[PDB]
RNA sequence: CGCCGCCAAGGUAU
């Protein structure tokens, strides 16, 4: 009798099977290669670390960042990666040689999160005073400022198509961006709890945006409110999103919650429990992500620790 | 008998030679002679005790 | 010596009540005669207000007697155990209720 | 029996605790060292 | 038309503001090159990478003492390697706080 | 020299001065301390003097200093002796 | 010339007792020349090495 | 000094909950053969010091200069040591005063205040440094100064107690290496005799001492009245910037008397490992003592096979030599509970290449395995409970 | 969903904050749930007989 | 078979 109750499409679900905890600080972020070999991921141990992703063995360590270690991520056009934290430092690791080779640095505050275009070679970073900014490689110059904000940046997401830059920040509104004239092209207001999470799909339109409070959706032209998703009332970090259309939003109170996107229906409703020398509430998803596979998702929480999930080849988990 | 403790000695008493040397900003062998070290307090200076030439 | 008369002991009290707990230079800073190690033992012997010093019971004397025969020492042990929590209460209880049973 | 203190099993064990279906590792140690890359690149 | 001070406003030439690397090393085919990407299949890969991975791990001298035998060493065994992060009851803090003081 | 782990000070400071000039700032801090916890426990018979002594007004006694008043709380209690003034004032209770 | 990264050689101590004690027939000692000249078959484990002209 | 100081306050926490970590026939065993020692050895207790002491000033004035030694330099602290100095010198003044002012601190004090703490920086080394209040360090100097003297007049200590008073080179090679050298039969090697010795420490030998036993055990040889107020100093509210822990199990060494307590828990360890007849064989009877390392009646010295030993402060020494079957018998008791051999890539010299390869220890397996195999003879007999090597 | 006032011993800021009340600010500071073993009478008479 | 060669900010307030 409920609206679009008869039509989700069945997705199975998520259960653990290997857990990674080698880290001496709190794991904050994870990215992966597009070549299903290994996942890199750095922490507030001040080393970043990867790890395979088929054996679970640690590959290598690398240190060098004098604060903790808030955003990490590999490119694919190119043999480096990227990282980035709250030491003002946002460090250029080449993967030839394991060192850092350009060390942007311009930024007036701390860094929280940063993203690569796919197609050119360019960067965005979100910072913590009121800025998001482009670091153009081969040059480390800030081309563009992005200075339309009244609080910290949380996370920033950019594409080949337009409109390119997404801001969600923590004065409670999210923002779509013009990378070319750097003025602002729309502000979207809603979200009384701050927004920390955007995501793109990638396969088509309709974004997502995610907040403690009634975690909404979004559209690529001119903005459109699509669809708002049910009582996922806890503060969220992380939002990951698969093709085939099962979401997944990793919050800090332990619960990781999925989603599919025909509908918007709560399918699994998952709670993570804590490795031995955590307490009783500690656990807290600061990143999430899949495979490229998208057959595994691995998150990495506050205790210090990166569960993985594979799927469950069973039937008898119908929708009510 | 033990020489990684005669390497030692010749290696800390040259620092704290050194360490002195800093202390004037001069730092050099000519300008600052080992007689200044190697006199007794009685007729005046600091007064030590050689091991680095010992012929190690 | 350390004769802590009732005057210094009531400016201690004000002081305590003023500055705070952990703060102990700035409050022996006005006594000319003490320190801050000896302001710190009477005070967590002597002037605190949840020091039961009358008042002696029947039940913790019988706790206490079978707990000075598991440690014929370490009075300091089980005065936290007790809650006389004076620790000197307690050697005062222990060799009157010996004198008691000896007479 | 008593237990020792210099060993003293304070907490629930990690296997007891997730199911003995899981993998748990405690991988502090890094093999594939600095010098060796992770590209290895056309020479 | 009136930039910040990084564009034209100011003669500081500033160090670690330098061309360095004005070249970009591009992921070429022999490497995991985005043609290559958007063709393999990276499922079946991974379930045979992880299942060749799974199968990697394949009298008269002391009459008079007291204690006769303790019969114990550690009464099960020295094989625990486990993970506490609590700081202070770590092993590794338990072998820093056993070894450097005395 | 350590110029940067030395024990320092500021020029031109002066130093501190010797023993009474000390206990000249302990006594006239103890008198603020004295007067603010009378502030706090709200007393009005605490009088102080022409000389800068103090006086219990019901008490009508004097006191050489801080804690000769601060410890005048339990003894010869007038403070119960009041009730006879008390009943003067009001026939019931 | 200050050394590189291949300072510290380690071998433990029952391989390279297998390997050498007083048991070679020595009867002259391998200068450092003769490495200089080939270090192939009188030094063992060698990198970043040059090789040199011989009989012009 | 806060991760040891919390970490300490926390085991003293659980020694609370979980009870004594040793058993009870545990401790019952070990004051049974400290009885039996003291019967053997006939060493009467130590009295009560009176007040009309013969021997009396001679002590005190040892005791004071020994505290005043340590202040040579003028440039001192505000309050604490300028009183413990004019305390030193009203003793001076006063020899009597001070010395029935101990007495009165010696029958009826049994509840000390704070003492302080700080740890000596030396750099993969360090110390703590507790500095008690000097009204109770005269008190406890006089009373050391009365305790060791006292106990080596009647010779408490058989000879192996070190260091004692004559040098540590004696210790080390003339009466040590002299000790062995002059063994009948030191070598043979015809019949499978070997020579073999041991060096280990008694580790947490500090800590792990129960106060309840401690009381015990010394009021044997030390009246009551002063064993109590031992060990009732022994536990304090060990103080800092901060924390205001107080000790229940483990013992606290910056005190004078505390030497003493150590040296008599590592006798009591001695006669729990070297047992009680190979010591009554070392030490020799009361009516005739022994050496350092000299035996009568030589023929005793043959047996027992262990054959000398020696105790540093937690440091102990044996050397030992077997034959043929008794080695052999030894090896393959303790192959019984170990299997998977060669894993003796660890004893010895493996990374400590002060010698050549000539000198230094060749890892040949029946040597190895008897090091290990003895070692393990050694690790028992001795519960963890009390110590661990 | 509000907060009580602060009773730090160093606050260096707004107010100390002297109520009669809120003087201890802890349970008991200390507390080991049974505060002794019964094992020590296991320990103590053994010892005394 | 033969190291090593020293300036300044750190203090006489703004
Ligand atoms: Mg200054």
């Amino acid at each position: 009798k409920a609206p679009t109750m008869p039509k989700p499409q069945w997705h199975p679900p998520w259960k653990l099977y290997r857990v990674i905890s080698g880290h001496l600080g709190w794991v904050r972020c994870i990215a992966v290669e597009p070549g299903n070999q290994w996942f890199v991921t750095g922490s507030a141990d001040r080393t970043i670390k990867i790890w395979d992703l088929a054996s679970g063995k640690l590959k290598l360590s690398l240190t060098g960042h004098i604060s903790t270690v808030r955003g990490v991520i590999v490119s694919t056009r190119s043999p480096y990666l990227f990282s980035c934290g709250e030491d003002k430092q946002v460090k250029c690791w080449d993967l030839e040689y394991n060192k850092v080779i350009r060390h942007y640095h311009g930024h007036l505050s701390a860094v929280y999160g940063l993203d690569l275009h796919p197609t050119i070679d360019v960067l965005v970073t979100c910072s913590r005073d009121s800025t998001a900014r482009i670091w153009d490689v081969r040059t480390k110059a800030s081309v563009h400022t992005l200075s339309g904000h009244t609080n910290a940046v949380a996370t920033v997401r950019c594409q080949a198509a337009e409109p390119q830059i997404i801001t969600g920040s923590h004065d409670t509104t999210i923002r779509l961006w013009d990378l070319v004239a750097g003025k602002t092209r729309v502000t979207l207001t809603n979200h009384k709890k701050s927004v920390r999470a955007v995501v793109l799909h990638p396969r088509h339109y309709t974004f997502a945006s995610g907040s403690p409070d009634n975690i909404k959706q979004w559209k690529f032209p001119d903005g459109s409110f699509i669809q708002n998703l049910s009582g996922h009332n806890a503060i969220i970090n992380t939002l990951t999103v698969n093709s085939d259309g099962v979401l997944v939003s990793g919050a800090d109170n332990g619960t990781m919650h999925l989603w599919d996107w025909r509908t918007g229906y709560n399918f699994q409703r998952v709670h993570a429990a804590v490795q031995p020398g955590s307490l009783d509430s500690e656990s807290g998803i600061f990143a999430c992500a899949f495979d490229q596979s998208e057959s595994r998702l691995l998150t990495a929480e506050a205790d210090k620790t990166i569960k993985v999930y594979r799927e469950d080849d069973t039937a008898t988990e119908e929708t009510h | 008998n033990t020489q990684e403790l005669l390497d030692l000695l010749v290696k800390c008493e040259n620092k704290i030679q050194t360490r002195i040397k800093i202390g004037l900003n001069s730092k050099m062998p000519s300008r600052f002679p080992p007689v200044v070290f190697y006199t007794p307090k009685e007729l005046g200076g600091l007064g030590m005790l050689s091991m680095g030439h010992v012929l190690i | 010596g350390g004769v802590w008369r009732n005057t210094e002991d009531e400016i201690l009290k004000a002081a305590v009540m003023k500055y705070g707990k952990n703060q102990w230079s700035r409050i022996a800073s006005l006594l000319h005669r003490k320190s801050a190690k000896q302001c710190k033992a009477r005070w967590y012997e002597w002037l605190d207000p949840s020091i039961k010093k009358t008042e002696w019971s029947r039940e913790e004397e019988e706790k206490l007697l079978h707990l000075a025969k598991l440690m014929p020492t370490q009075w300091r042990t089980i005065a936290p155990i007790i809650g006389r929590t004076a620790a000197q209460c307690l050697e005062h209880y222990e060799f009157l209720l010996d004198k008691a049973a000896q007479r | 029996e008593v237990v020792l203190h210099e060993d003293k099993k304070y907490y629930p064990t990690a296997e007891e605790v997730y199911g003995p279906e899981v993998e748990t590792i405690v991988q502090e140690e890094d093999t594939q060292p600095l010098t060796e890359p992770i590209i290895k690149p056309v020479k | 038309k009136g930039e910040g001070d990084l564009s034209q406003l100011s003669k500081q030439y500033s160090s670690r503001d330098l061309p360095s690397h004005t070249k970009i090393k591009y992921r070429q085919t022999t490497q995991d090159a985005p043609e290559e990407v958007r063709n393999r299949d990276f499922r079946r890969e991974l379930e045979e990478r992880e299942r060749a991975a799974a199968r990697e791990k394949n009298r008269r001298w002391d009459d008079d003492v007291v204690f006769k035998n303790c019969a114990k060493g550690v009464d099960d065994q020295k094989k625990d390697k486990r993970f506490v992060n609590d700081t202070l009851r770590s092993e590794f803090h338990k072998k820093f706080m056993e070894k450097y003081i005395k | 020299m350590d110029f940067q782990h030395r024990p320092g000070g500021k020029t031109g400071s002066g130093g501190v001065a010797s023993s009474s000039e000390s206990n000249r700032d302990r006594r006239e801090r103890l008198r603020q301390l004295a007067l603010e916890t009378i502030d706090i426990n709200k007393d009005p018979y605490f009088m102080k003097n022409h000389l800068g002594s103090y006086e219990c007004k019901l008490c009508l006694t004097l006191h050489n200093n801080e804690g000769s008043y601060l410890a005048h709380t339990q003894g010869k209690k007038h403070q119960t002796n009041l009730a006879r003034r008390a009943a003067k004032e009001a026939k019931e209770a | 010339f200050e050394p590189l990264v291949r300072d510290i050689n380690l071998q433990d101590e029952d391989w390279n007792e297998f390997n050498d004690i007083n048991k070679i027939i020595i009867r002259q000692p391998i200068r450092t020349e003769y490495k200089i000249a080939f270090p192939y078959l009188y030094n063992n484990l060698p990198h970043h090495v040059h090789l040199t002209w011989y009989h012009t | 000094t806060r991760l040891y100081l919390k970490a300490e306050q926390e085991r003293q926490h659980n020694y609370l909950k979980d009870g004594p970590y040793i058993t009870a026939e545990e401790a019952v065993a070990v004051y049974t053969t400290t009885v039996h020692w003291l019967e053997s050895r006939r060493f009467s207790p130590i009295p009560f010091p009176p007040l009309s002491y013969k021997h009396d000033t001679k002590l005190l004035i040892l005791a004071l200069e020994r505290l005043k030694e340590a202040y040579s330099v003028k440039s001192r602290l505000n309050q604490s040591q300028r009183e413990e100095l004019g305390l030193i010198e009203q003793a001076y003044d006063n020899p009597h005063e001070a010395l029935s002012r101990i007495k009165r601190h010696l029958l009826t004090q049994r509840a000390f205040k704070e003492v302080g703490i700080e740890f000596m920086d030396l750099y993969s080394h360090l110390v703590p440094v507790y500095d008690v209040e000097p009204l109770e360090k005269i008190t406890d100097a006089y009373l050391d100064q009365y305790l060791w003297y006292e106990a080596d007049k009647r010779r408490l200590f058989p000879p192996w107690i070190k260091p004692a008073d004559t040098e540590p080179p004696p210790l080390l090679v003339y009466k040590w290496c002299q000790g062995i050298n002059n063994l009948q039969d030191v070598w043979e090697t015809s019949e499978g005799e070997c020579n073999v010795m041991l060096e280990s420490r008694f580790e947490k030998m500090y800590e792990k001492i129960d106060l309840t036993l401690l009381n015990r055990l010394l009021r044997l040889i030390v009246d009551h009245n002063i064993a109590d107020y031992m060990t009732a100093k022994n536990n304090v509210v060990i103080n800092y910037k901060d924390m205001n822990h107080t000790n229940s199990y483990g013992i606290i060494r910056g005190l004078q008397f505390a030497s003493f307590i150590v040296q008599y828990y590592g006798l009591v360890m001695d006669l729990l490992v070297l047992g009680l007849h190979r010591a009554s064989e070392m030490a020799g009877p009361p009516q005739m003592p022994n050496d350092f390392l000299s035996f009568q009646d030589i023929a005793t010295e043959a047996a027992h096979p262990i054959r000398l030993f020696c105790r540093y402060i937690d440091r102990i020494h044996i050397f030992f030599r077997f034959t043929a079957d008794e080695a052999r018998d030894l090896i393959q008791r303790y192959l019984t509970e170990h299997p998977d051999p060669n894993n003796e890539n660890i004893v010895g010299y493996n990374n400590k290449k002060c010698w050549p390869r000539d000198a230094r220890m060749r890892l040949m397996k029946h040597d190895v395995n008897l090091g290990r195999a003895v070692f393990w003879d050694i690790k028992n007999r001795l519960p963890r409970s009390v110590t661990t090597v | 969903w509000k907060i009580p006032p602060c009773i730090s011993n160093w606050k260096n800021a707004k107010g100390y904050t002297i109520p009669l009340d809120k003087r201890l600010a802890a349970d008991g500071r200390g507390l080991q749930t049974v505060h002794i073993n019964e094992n020590f009478a296991k320990l103590a008479e053994a010892l005394y007989i």
